[PDB]
RNA sequence: GAGCUAGCCCUGGCCAGGGUGAAGCUGGGGUGAGACCCAGUGGAGGCCCGAACCGGUGGGGGAUGCAAACCCCUCGGAUGA
RNA sequence: GAAUGCCGGCAUGAGUAACGAUAAAGAGGGUGAGAAUCCCUCUCGCCGUAAGCCCAAGGGUUCCUACGCAAUGGUCGUCAGCGUAGGGUUAGGCGGGACCUAAGGUGAAGCCGAAAGGCGUAGCCGAAGGGCAGCCGGUUAAUAUUCCGGCCCUUCCCGCAGGUGCGAUGGGGGGACGCUCUAGGCUAGGGGGACCGGAGCCAUGGACGAGCCCGGCCAGAAGCGCAGGGUGGGAGGUAGGCAAAUCCGCCUCCCAACAAGCUCUGCGUGGUGGGGAAGCCCGGGUGACAACCCCCCGAAGCCAGGGAGCCAAGAAAAGCCUCUAAGCACAACCUGCGGGAACCCGUACCGCAAACCGACACAGGUGGGCGGGUGCAAGAGCACUCAGGCGCGCGGGAGAACCCUCGCCAAGGAACUCUGCAAGUUGGCCCCGUAACUUCGGGAGAAGGGGUGCUCCCUGGGGUGAUGAGCCCCGGGGAGCCGCAGUGAACAGGCUCUGGCGACUGUUUACCAAAAACACAGCUCUCUGCGAACUCGUAAGAGGAGGUAUAGGGAGCGACGCUUGCCCGGUGCCGGAAGGUCAAGGGGAGGGGUGCAAGCCCCGAACCGAAGCCCCGGUGAACGGCGGCCGUAACUAUAACGGUCCUAAGGUAGCGAAAUUCCUUGUCGGGUAAGUUCCGACCUGCACGAAAAGCGUAACGACCGGAGCGCUGUCUCGGCGAGGGACCCGGUGAAAUUGAACUGGCCGUGAAGAUGCGGCCUACCCGUGGCAGGACGAAAAGACCCCGUGGAGCUUUACUGCAGCC
RNA sequence: CGAUGUCGGCUCGUCGCAUCCUGGGGCUGAAGAAGGUCCCAAGGGUUGGGCUGUUCGCCCAUUAAAGCGGCACGCGAGCUG
RNA sequence: UGGGAGAGGGUGGUGGAAUUCCCGGAGUAGCGGUGAAAUGCGCAGAUACCGGGAGGAACGCCGAUGGCGAAGGCAGCCACCUGGUCCACCCGUGACGCUGAGGCGCGAAAGCGUGGGGAGCAAACCGGAUUAGAUACCCGGGUAGUCCACGCCCUAAACG
RNA sequence: CCGAGGGUAGGGCCCGUGACUGGGGCGAAGUCGUAACAAGGUAGCUGUACCGGAAGGUGCGGCUGGAU
């Protein structure tokens, strides 16, 4: 049956992307934590 | 004269439709329409604030002229009478001698080809507009402004009117469509005659899909819900109200008056509605 | 977190074929005029039958599955809420 | 040494289940160390509204070529979507951007919020919507509307010529729209040809034929032809389109009007450029100077912004055209022609799937376009087949039980069972024919019957063409032939009677409930005069609604019919300028502390003093509620009648052992041989009853009862047969579980149900196929039940607060 | 209570005897035939149906008879539900 | 042809008396009601009185033993549309007449549907009296309805 | 071919019967009230409506077949 992951490049980038994160106090704390943790990727990569 | 149908489906048994005889023109005036932005009942938050809305036929808004003191003295001809889907009343296409074109809601008895005019001096004829003070006591009247130059507010839907009762200083006394007696200021404009399409009230929707076309989504009874939802929700089996009948937000809904106590307009309400 | 699901908004798309035969209209009859009746035309409808599509009624199978809800037979809607 | 401990390792179950759709294989030849599995050929089977082909998403090198086979692949592997390496994606016209706007988002101005932030007209962003210029063929191992070939086109810049008041983000027009139905004419696509081109073929009894088999086109600028779309021309007035205006709108006059003209599309033609089969020969080559023609069918596509009807009344903005304003009229714009200029990103490949979403090369899920032929009434249905694609990445045997899916069955026919659950029956089309009841539509495919193939002959009408022939579509009558059977295969209702519930079509517990539940038109109450009520928000601001009482909110009821009774003492709500109570505050009689005193400081009675409550009324489609005992008639029985206690008032009509009836399978009637169910009645209704509606009700229902007919493997009562497994052999090889085990029966014993203790009995050692009585077998720290001064949801006249409202 | 699955049916039995039938007996208010009552006896047998979920029970048609109980109210790693 | 009387009928308009309710003022201890009373209303200011307003329904006197209509039935006043009818003249047609099963239309009140309207009145209903009871008569309330539009119903002591 | 009739299926009229139910007639001395006849003690009757153990009562309109 229809499962829950239905990938969509626009959806991905607009929801979790760098610019969404920066627009908001909470998304900025996300970027800041993943930086402090040393994540290689602060945001999901999509082809765009 | 609402039209019937033969019972050739279960729903056509009772369905009635407006007859549309007074309609003389079946597409609107392109310069007078704009897109009517459907809300779904949602506000700028995205939240439903009026339940059970959405899903209606697409519609264009028709700009209606509710001032009409805009063009004092300039007569206009009644070019057409048209269906407006944003309102119960029909609407009248007016060609000013100006060349300007405008819609008004269509009063009962109005005829294509006739002239209407607006102003302190206008004739007392169905379709004309004058400040309230210049209209004779006893005149039936519609599209009444409520405060001067603020726009027609009262008696706009199909079939309705206000009657002018008497004067008192700067104010005339109107008997509104609801039966209330109200002092309305005399410089408020009003249009002579009653709103038309009086047969509107006798249309029988006939089937559930019809309310759907109007953008009315099904209404769920509180008695049908659970306690998390509603005062009336819950109970094993069916259940009576079991408490003063209430709205979803808990306020009583049989009798409880809700007009604000200390409202400045109270001084201008002579007598509340009856019946 | 509404890329699942629920509602709504905007903008597009889709519904083989067959059946029934409303109003109206034309004519005929009718009458003082009428209602009305008859025939033809007409093509309405949360109309009928049935694919696609949407479903999930009953049974059977599956049950460390092909599958963390599937498969077979059967069955509901299918111009509409 | 234990913690259903943690991490890792390794056992057991076991050479066991399984190896992922039952569309299916066989052989020969090659390659190689090795071949059921790779390559090639021939035979066989499967899909073919796909299991073929083209887009979009998503994926991201998986594409092509060489070399490989450790691991991945459910087996094998020489093969591969695997490993190594090299190569491969080419655009002014395709798609997106340098264009537009939609919801929405963002947001100069502006508004609001302790902070963070929330809003917000314009504007900006935002597309699968609008707008916009490329078709056909060839080429590569791999890209092609991209390269190449042919023939077309767009914009930008600059120049020449002709023309004109040029000129905009401003005005205006247009763009610009629904649903159903649908006309003419075309095209796509298809069928046929006794015509045209072709390698060939004559078999096995016959055919050298008007034979078989193959093919008979595609693109195309101007011009022309056919068919459509769009559009009145002139003049005078002008106060409106937030400046202007010669434009637009409005008034008037004249001329034109089913036209025409102009304009724009589609289709045909068209210089020209391509393509071009079967067969045969080794992707190629020939065929081939290939032929390229006639007739018919014919779209849902095109002409298109076409037409008609209808109500639920159907985007925006740009491009474009017109108007004019600053300006400028040496300019500038318009048309023609010429030269020059024309960027960024994508393009490989998979794409109903082994490459996407499902941990897997997973029987599941995934939007758009094309989707051939024949027959079956039609069709995208069904069967078979084209092009094209496949045989589903374990096989080989065997022919037990048992299981699955399937076929048939004597006599009987529901006796089966909770129940005809299941499976039969029925089944398309044409014709005849069809009941109660009904809201006059319906019920209806009611029911029930008859017909159905092939052949010859006669004949009616339509389409195309020409009025004919031919081709095509609908028939009509007569006579015949064959079979068990003519929708001869496949796809395709069992019917009736009668209750309960719900009017109806709809909706629902994704994944145990589809229903009698929810919704529904309709009815009633009630709130709301608009800066409405109400809702979301601290607010601003939004929704309500660019609506205005024929409207909007809330509530119950639930089509329709006939109806909806009595109670206002309690609670609610509504009304009530009196009265009572009542907080802060007012007042300050009268006290008090302190100071020598002026004073400073504190307590403080009467009295004035909101809402709320009390109090007086109203109100039921507001919350709700609608009696008890005793007596009584000329047979008995029963009580129309009476007496009395109590109530706020004592249940009306209608219905009733009911989706409600405890006693209960009440009682009587029906149906049956027999009826706890069913239907009809009765009424001592444990415990119906009138919008938590009462009683009915045509139609409707995958709802729940009851009956009958039809027919059956449901059954008496089983039998046989098919295939997929089970079984054997080769390959690969799990699992939960598991204190250890050298693990029998009885009768007792034991913490009360013993392989394990006692006494007896029985018993050589080890497997394989089977069955499930036991190991209080597995699974899951019982969901029942209680306990914990454990949790959470929900309610209220529990307590205590808060928002909100007064 | 870190689970001893629960009513009825179906299927498959096996056991007790306080015996329903069949065999053998004594007493009878046993003439006969047929009953009654008690004794011995468990070898075998102990039907089909209508109602209900039912066990049970009632009823129909039969029978030599239409027995009563135990086995975790026998039997759900056997089915149903 | 010329004239007449008339509540004949339909549509629109519109006038005064009265009742009720509302507002203002003035005023106070009762009003109402009956056979008698009670219920009811009233110091929260009623009744009785004055002015203003709102609204529905009916039209006093004229009015009659009257008039008109086929009947049912029709009554303020006005205009319009319209039927019937009588008289005069003796002008026109030349028996063109009477009745009439069926058919069609009209048809008090009550009642029914859908809208509206609602002052007075009032089935039902509530209460107060009466009474043995009193589901009545009398008193206080009171909903349909009585009114208007359209559509039904089609009855009658529709009687002379 | 037609054909007595037999069979299947479905309608139409009639007759008989049916738990129970509706009112009707009749019946020497039952129970309840007293509606009508007199102004019958509320004139009666009346079509209709609604209500009530019962006769009846009331509303609306009509008749005199009403008294004084
Ligand atoms: C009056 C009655 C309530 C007496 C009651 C009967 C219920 O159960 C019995 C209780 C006594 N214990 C029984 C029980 O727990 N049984 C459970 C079974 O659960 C699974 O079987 C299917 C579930 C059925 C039963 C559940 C509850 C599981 O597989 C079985 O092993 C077993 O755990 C008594
Ligand atoms: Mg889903
Ligand atoms: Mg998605
Ligand atoms: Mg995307
Ligand atoms: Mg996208
Ligand atoms: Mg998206
Ligand atoms: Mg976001
Ligand atoms: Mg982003
Ligand atoms: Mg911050
Ligand atoms: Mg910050
Ligand atoms: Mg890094
Ligand atoms: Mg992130
Ligand atoms: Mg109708
Ligand atoms: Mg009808
Ligand atoms: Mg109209
Ligand atoms: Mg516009
Ligand atoms: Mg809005
Ligand atoms: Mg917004
Ligand atoms: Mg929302
Ligand atoms: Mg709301
Ligand atoms: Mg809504
Ligand atoms: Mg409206
Ligand atoms: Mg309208
Ligand atoms: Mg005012
Ligand atoms: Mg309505
Ligand atoms: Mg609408
Ligand atoms: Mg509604
Ligand atoms: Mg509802
Ligand atoms: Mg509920
Ligand atoms: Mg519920
Ligand atoms: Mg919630
Ligand atoms: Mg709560
Ligand atoms: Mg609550
Ligand atoms: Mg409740
Ligand atoms: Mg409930
Ligand atoms: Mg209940
Ligand atoms: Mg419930
Ligand atoms: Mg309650
Ligand atoms: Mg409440
Ligand atoms: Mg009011
Ligand atoms: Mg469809
Ligand atoms: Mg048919
Ligand atoms: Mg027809
Ligand atoms: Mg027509
Ligand atoms: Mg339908
Ligand atoms: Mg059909
Ligand atoms: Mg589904
Ligand atoms: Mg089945
Ligand atoms: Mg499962
Ligand atoms: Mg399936
Ligand atoms: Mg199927
Ligand atoms: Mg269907
Ligand atoms: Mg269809
Ligand atoms: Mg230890
Ligand atoms: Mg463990
Ligand atoms: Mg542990
Ligand atoms: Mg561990
Ligand atoms: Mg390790
Ligand atoms: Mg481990
Ligand atoms: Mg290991
Ligand atoms: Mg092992
Ligand atoms: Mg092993
Ligand atoms: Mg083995
Ligand atoms: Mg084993
Ligand atoms: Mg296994
Ligand atoms: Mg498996
Ligand atoms: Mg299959
Ligand atoms: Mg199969
Ligand atoms: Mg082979
Ligand atoms: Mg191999
Ligand atoms: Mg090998
Ligand atoms: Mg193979
Ligand atoms: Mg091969
Ligand atoms: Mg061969
Ligand atoms: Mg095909
Ligand atoms: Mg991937
Ligand atoms: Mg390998
Ligand atoms: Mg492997
Ligand atoms: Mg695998
Ligand atoms: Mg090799
Ligand atoms: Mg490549
Ligand atoms: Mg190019
Ligand atoms: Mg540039
Ligand atoms: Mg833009
Ligand atoms: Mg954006
Ligand atoms: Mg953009
Ligand atoms: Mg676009
Ligand atoms: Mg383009
Ligand atoms: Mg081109
Ligand atoms: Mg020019
Ligand atoms: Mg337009
Ligand atoms: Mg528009
Ligand atoms: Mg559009
Ligand atoms: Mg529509
Ligand atoms: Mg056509
Ligand atoms: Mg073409
Ligand atoms: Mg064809
Ligand atoms: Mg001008
Ligand atoms: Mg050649
Ligand atoms: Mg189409
Ligand atoms: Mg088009
Ligand atoms: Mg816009
Ligand atoms: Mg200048
Ligand atoms: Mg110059
Ligand atoms: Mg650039
Ligand atoms: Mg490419
Ligand atoms: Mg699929
Ligand atoms: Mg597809
Ligand atoms: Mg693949
Ligand atoms: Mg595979
Ligand atoms: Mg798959
Ligand atoms: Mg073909
Ligand atoms: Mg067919
Ligand atoms: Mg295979
Ligand atoms: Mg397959
Ligand atoms: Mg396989
Ligand atoms: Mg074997
Ligand atoms: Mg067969
Ligand atoms: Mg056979
Ligand atoms: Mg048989
Ligand atoms: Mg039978
Ligand atoms: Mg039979
Ligand atoms: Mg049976
Ligand atoms: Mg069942
Ligand atoms: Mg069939
Ligand atoms: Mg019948
Ligand atoms: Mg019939
Ligand atoms: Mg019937
Ligand atoms: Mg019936
Ligand atoms: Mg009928
Ligand atoms: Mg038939
Ligand atoms: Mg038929
Ligand atoms: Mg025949
Ligand atoms: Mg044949
Ligand atoms: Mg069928
Ligand atoms: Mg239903
Ligand atoms: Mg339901
Ligand atoms: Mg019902
Ligand atoms: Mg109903
Ligand atoms: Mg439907
Ligand atoms: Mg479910
Ligand atoms: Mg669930
Ligand atoms: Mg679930
Ligand atoms: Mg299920
Ligand atoms: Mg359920
Ligand atoms: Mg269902
Ligand atoms: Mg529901
Ligand atoms: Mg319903
Ligand atoms: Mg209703
Ligand atoms: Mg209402
Ligand atoms: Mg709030
Ligand atoms: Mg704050
Ligand atoms: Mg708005
Ligand atoms: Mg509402
Ligand atoms: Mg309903
Ligand atoms: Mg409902
Ligand atoms: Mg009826
Ligand atoms: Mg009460
Ligand atoms: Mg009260
Ligand atoms: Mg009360
Ligand atoms: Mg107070
Ligand atoms: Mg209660
Ligand atoms: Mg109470
Ligand atoms: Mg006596
Ligand atoms: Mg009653
Ligand atoms: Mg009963
Ligand atoms: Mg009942
Ligand atoms: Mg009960
Ligand atoms: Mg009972
Ligand atoms: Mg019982
Ligand atoms: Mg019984
Ligand atoms: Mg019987
Ligand atoms: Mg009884
Ligand atoms: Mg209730
Ligand atoms: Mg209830
Ligand atoms: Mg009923
Ligand atoms: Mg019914
Ligand atoms: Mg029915
Ligand atoms: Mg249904
Ligand atoms: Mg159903
Ligand atoms: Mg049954
Ligand atoms: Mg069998
Ligand atoms: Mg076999
Ligand atoms: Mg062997
Ligand atoms: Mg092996
Ligand atoms: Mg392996
Ligand atoms: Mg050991
Ligand atoms: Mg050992
Ligand atoms: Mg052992
Ligand atoms: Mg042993
Ligand atoms: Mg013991
Ligand atoms: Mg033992
Ligand atoms: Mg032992
Ligand atoms: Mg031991
Ligand atoms: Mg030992
Ligand atoms: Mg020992
Ligand atoms: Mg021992
Ligand atoms: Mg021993
Ligand atoms: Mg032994
Ligand atoms: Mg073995
Ligand atoms: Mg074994
Ligand atoms: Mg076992
Ligand atoms: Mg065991
Ligand atoms: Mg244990
Ligand atoms: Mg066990
Ligand atoms: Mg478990
Ligand atoms: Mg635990
Ligand atoms: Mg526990
Ligand atoms: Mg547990
Ligand atoms: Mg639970
Ligand atoms: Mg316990
Ligand atoms: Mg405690
Ligand atoms: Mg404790
Ligand atoms: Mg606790
Ligand atoms: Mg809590
Ligand atoms: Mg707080
Ligand atoms: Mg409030
Ligand atoms: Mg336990
Ligand atoms: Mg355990
Ligand atoms: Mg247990
Ligand atoms: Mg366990
Ligand atoms: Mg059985
Ligand atoms: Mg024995
Ligand atoms: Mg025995
Ligand atoms: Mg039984
Ligand atoms: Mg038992
Ligand atoms: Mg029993
Ligand atoms: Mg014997
Ligand atoms: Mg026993
Ligand atoms: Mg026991
Ligand atoms: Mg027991
Ligand atoms: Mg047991
Ligand atoms: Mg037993
Ligand atoms: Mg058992
Ligand atoms: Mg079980
Ligand atoms: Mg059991
Ligand atoms: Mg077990
Ligand atoms: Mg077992
Ligand atoms: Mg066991
Ligand atoms: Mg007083
Ligand atoms: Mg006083
Ligand atoms: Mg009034
Ligand atoms: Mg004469
Ligand atoms: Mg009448
Ligand atoms: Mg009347
Ligand atoms: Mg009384
Ligand atoms: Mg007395
Ligand atoms: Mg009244
Ligand atoms: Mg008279
Ligand atoms: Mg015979
Ligand atoms: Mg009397
Ligand atoms: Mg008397
Ligand atoms: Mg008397
Ligand atoms: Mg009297
Ligand atoms: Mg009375």
């Amino acid at each position: 049956m229809k499962r829950t992951w239905q990938p969509n490049r626009r959806k991905r980038a607009k929801t979790h992307g760098f610019r969404a994160r920066m627009r908001t106090p909470g998304g900025r704390k996300v970027l800041k934590r993943r930086r402090q943790k040393g994540r290689w990727r602060l945001t999901p990569a999509v082809r765009k | 004269a609402v039209k019937k149908f033969k019972p050739y489906t279960p729903s056509r048994r009772f369905m009635t439709v407006a007859d549309f005889s007074e309609i003389t023109k079946t597409e609107p005036e392109k310069s007078l329409v704009k897109p009517l932005k459907k809300t779904g009942g949602r506000n700028n938050q995205g939240r439903i604030t009026v339940r059970f809305r959405g899903g209606g036929h697409k519609r264009l808004y028709r700009i209606i002229d509710f001032k009409r003191w805009d063009k004092v003295g300039i007569p206009a001809k009644v070019a057409a009478i048209e269906y407006d889907p944003n309102r119960s009343a029909r609407i009248a296409l007016l060609h000013y001698v100006d060349g300007e074109k405008r819609y008004i809601i269509a009063p009962d008895g109005l005829q294509v080809g006739q002239q209407v005019v607006a102003g302190p001096d206008a004739p007392i004829q169905v379709g004309n507009a004058l400040p309230l003070r210049f209209i004779p006591v006893g005149t039936v009247v519609h599209a009444v402004e409520l405060e001067p130059k603020k726009g027609a507010k009262l008696a706009r839907a199909a079939g309705t009117s206000a009657q002018i009762q008497g004067r008192e200083g700067d104010y005339v006394i109107l008997r509104l469509p609801s039966g209330e007696l109200r002092k309305v200021h005399g410089e408020c404009y009003a249009t002579v005659g009653a709103v038309g399409n009086a047969d509107h009230k006798n249309i029988v929707l006939g089937k559930a899909g019809r309310s759907r076309w109007l953008g009315r989504r099904p209404h769920v009874r509180g008695a049908a819900m659970n306690p998390v939802d509603h005062p009336h929700g819950g109970g094993e089996g069916r259940a009576p109200r079991g408490r003063p009948p209430a709205s979803p937000w808990g306020w009583q809904t049989k009798g409880l008056k809700t007009r604000k106590r200390r409202k400045p307009s109270s001084r201008f309400i002579i007598a509340r509605r009856k019946k």
